[PDB]
């Protein structure tokens, strides 16, 4: 019962890759119609599966 | 019962058409 | 430039699905 | 115009499912043996359509897939052509010039010669035509002539399909009875449309049916019916098989009703699993031109007693006689026999009907079991 005096429950930290985040940030999917259509198709399939 | 049936049918049709 | 990436993913994913899930010969075997 | 009860009974059929696509066996397996499973065939359809689109766009892998599919399709078509030619040659070899004959339809026993009029129905086998022809038998026919009057044609197709992928399922049925005096023409058509597939979304299907009836000399009026039904799975859960349908019935003289009596009906259908109960429900409401009728059917099952089948029906007339009916079915195996029982209870008339069918194939023990009517039968003068 020494944790009663000191209890520091730290969790739920989410770690995000720097390289992947930068790569997907540099991608512009909405400025062009064809890119938007391809992104919509891939998003539908990925959300389904 | 008529109003409930009509409302349920309309809601179901709208929900099915939305998706 | 990474404009094409999503497309190259999509043509992959469904294709891979065709090989792994909805293949009737594999199901028969 | 038939009463609203007839329309409410027609609408409350139960849980429905529209017909899907049809798939070739040679192309799907690329020349390999395949089995049957839904979801993997509509996936092949939509997948090949999408791959054709991508190949047109310029993706090399889609081009390769479409080329392989084309090669398999061409090989299958040539194989089928060769098989047809070989079958024709074999048929010529067996019977040199004699075309194959068909067995006549057996009507049944009568005091007239049973073998008479058999030559009339014995015809040469028809070619591989798309249509299907069936004869229609009337209740009472001429004493000294065959009792077959009229004909019915049935046709099915999946047009607007490319290389056996895609298309629109379409069914047609026309019953024609034409004589020197009367004319009966009953037509029905069904069309199926698919919006999405499980891999590319939900299961969304729309079925459109249209049926018209013409009876020239007796009624001198025509009847039209058009119904559109939409089905989607997993609306409120993993699977609920939700469906909603709308029907319009018209009794106009021709084309538009032109003041003819119209009727509009709407139906809802859903199945749900709650606890130990798998309940299927279908409820509909119809309004004619101004009474309104309501109908509801439910099928209820209990997993602890799978042998019992329970069905409930509720029909309400225009405001307001409510008829409730409950039907229970059960089955068991007796000594060298099988007995099936059905109990039907109606509260409107306060009546209960019990029916027990019995089948025995080993001996006549059940026959010796029941002998009361023999004693009960009396000459009575
Ligand atoms: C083309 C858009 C997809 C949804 C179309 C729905 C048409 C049927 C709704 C009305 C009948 C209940």
């Amino acid at each position: 019962s020494k944790e009663t005096n000191l209890t520091t429950k730290y969790k739920s930290q989410f770690i995000y890759s720097k390289r992947w985040k930068s790569i997907f940030s540099k991608i512009q999917p909405l400025q062009n119609g064809t890119t938007r259509k391809s992104y919509q198709l891939f998003r539908n399939v990925a959300k389904q599966i | 019962a008529a109003a409930f049936a009509a409302f349920a049918g309309f809601a179901f049709a709208a929900f099915a058409a939305a998706g | 430039k990474l404009n094409f990436v999503y497309s190259e993913l999509f043509v992959k994913l469904i294709k891979e699905c065709k090989k792994r899930i909805h293949d009737q010969t594999f199901l028969k075997n | 115009l038939p009463p609203m009860t007839f329309f409410v009974e027609q609408m409350s059929e139960g849980v429905l499912k529209p017909e899907g696509w049809a798939t070739m066996e040679t192309v799907a397996g690329l020349g390999e043996e395949v089995t049957e499973d839904e979801g993997a065939e509509s996936f092949n359809h939509v997948y090949y359509r999408q791959m054709y689109e991508l190949a047109v766009a310029g993706d090399p892998w889609a081009q390769r897939e479409y080329a392989a599919m084309l090669r398999a399709y061409d090989k299958g078509c040539e194989s089928y052509r060769a098989s047809y030619e070989e079958a024709d040659v074999d048929a010529n070899v067996e019977y040199g010039v004699e075309s194959y004959v068909v067995d006549p339809i057996d009507f049944g026993p009568s005091f007239d010669p049973e073998d008479m009029y058999s030559h009339r129905h014995a015809y040469a086998e028809a070619a591989d035509a798309g249509v299907t022809v069936i004869p229609s038998q009337d209740y009472y026919g001429p004493e000294h002539d065959d009792p077959l009057n009229g004909i019915v044609f049935q046709y099915e197709a999946q047009p607007f399909s490319r290389h056996g992928w895609g298309g629109v399922p379409f069914d047609l049925t026309v019953c024609c009875e034409k004589d020197k005096t009367s004319l009966c023409l009953q037509g029905e058509t069904h069309v199926s449309l698919v919006h999405s597939v499980p891999p590319f979304g939900p299961r969304h299907i729309t079925q459109v049916t249209g049926s018209w009836e013409v009876l020239r000399p007796n009624i001198k009026d025509v009847m039209y019916q058009l119904e559109v039904d939409t089905f989607k799975d997993g609306l409120l859960g993993k699977s609920d098989h939700a469906g909603c349908g709308l029907m319009l019935a018209r009794l106009g003289e021709g084309g538009d009703p032109r003041k003819g009596p119209t009727a509009v009906g709407v139906r809802l259908q859903d199945t749900l699993r709650v606890g130990p109960f798998k309940l299927e429900a279908c409820a509909s409401k119809v309004a004619v031109q101004k009474e309104e009728g309501w109908g509801a059917r439910a099928f209820v099952g209990y997993d602890w007693l799978p042998g019992l089948g329970m069905a409930f029906d509720f029909i309400q007339e225009r405001t307001r006689l409510r008829g409730y009916g409950a039907n229970f079915t059960y089955d068991w195996e007796a000594l060298g026999a099988a007995f099936g029982m059905e109990v039907d209870y109606v509260a409107a008339s306060e009546s209960v009907f019990v029916s027990v069918n019995a089948f025995s194939g080993n001996d006549y023990r059940l026959g010796w079991l029941l002998l009361l009517p023999a004693v009960n039968y009396f000459k009575e003068t």
